[PDB]
């Protein structure tokens, strides 16, 4: 059981050892297409590459590469696309992927500039009168509206294919206070955000997989996806306590390398699932408590 | 930097 395990590891002070065991047991698959010379400028980091078997392929005959992976969680019946923060030359590819994969939501867990360094490109328009045209892929992106909160921002974007004139509404969920290789302020602030993404309809199987990213799209992204998947599993299993977080993370790591980058991010995933379990059990009032403790207003 | 894994 996860709660008794959490307390046992917290008392022993063995979080570093538990996380190092997951890293040792983690899958190792080829990333041949990612390491190809022509794809060097399409990768933000040399040590973060998608596996060939799970990589997302663009529908262009020229070069189908994008540093993105499809996490297919079979039992939980949910899929996520984890990608890197797009580079100045891959912003068109990013939106081409969103279009082709029919994604309705994009979850951003980082900031454009963290500690005076560019971690992600400004891939979306900041002003509504200033739309962005990606000439390479023939796509137009316009900011419709934005709801700014204390630690997160929800944006309504319009994505248009200029060849067909087809229009789609994309929701952009931006967590603005999650530092690199860090954890959120509290389980309440994380869960309030996760449930806002859930209630929007962006995670529905009627749409394509949600795009989740950070700078590399492995650390903060892995924490978000692990918490979401573990909460989904304890709803349909009829035995909530049968969910093993470490096993779910190893299953996720079969699709993209290095999901969850620190021992504290793993510990936080436990805290997030234990606190989130209260809502899944039937107590509706805990969602209202998360809204108060998150300090969104 | 061109590395993420520290």
């Amino acid at each position: 059981e996860m709660e008794k395990e959490f307390e046992q590891i917290d008392k022993s002070g063995s979080w570093a050892a538990i996380y190092q065991d997951i890293r040792h047991e983690a899958s190792d698959f080829p990333c041949r297409v990612a390491k190809l010379p022509k794809n060097k400028n399409r990768n933000r980091y040399r040590d973060v590459s998608p596996f060939d078997h799970s990589r997302i392929k663009l529908h262009q005959e020229d070069n189908d590469y994008i540093n993105a992976s499809l996490i297919k969680m079979e039992e939980a019946q949910r899929s996520y696309i984890l990608t890197q923060g797009p580079l100045p030359n891959t912003c068109g590819h990013f939106w081409e992927m969103v279009w082709e994969q029919k994604s309705r939501g994009v979850v951003m867990l980082n900031r454009v500039m963290e500690k005076g360094s560019l971690k992600c490109a400004q891939y979306w328009p900041q002003k509504e009168e200033k739309e962005m045209i990606f000439e390479d892929t023939n796509l137009k992106l316009t900011l419709i509206s934005e709801d700014i909160k204390s630690y997160y921002t929800v944006r309504q974007l319009e994505l248009e294919n200029l060849t067909t004139q087809e229009t789609r509404e994309i929701l952009h969920f931006h967590y603005t206070t999650w530092p690199d290789f860090g954890v959120p302020e509290s389980p309440a602030s994380f869960l309030n955000f996760l449930f806002k993404v859930r209630e929007s309809g962006s995670l529905s199987p009627e749409h394509g997989p949600v795009v989740v990213h950070a700078s590399a799209g492995i650390g903060r992204s892995g924490t978000f996806c692990l918490a979401d998947t573990c909460l989904l599993l304890m709803d349909k299993r009829k035995d909530p306590s049968s969910v093993d977080i470490k096993k779910v993370l190893l299953e996720m790591r079969k699709f993209r390398m290095g999901l969850i980058q620190t021992a504290d991010q793993l510990r936080f995933s436990y805290l997030a699932v234990i606190e989130g379990a209260k809502f899944i059990m039937g107590d509706s009032s805990v969602q209202d408590q998360w809204k108060e403790l998150s300090h969104e207003d | 930097e061109t590395d993420y894994y520290r």
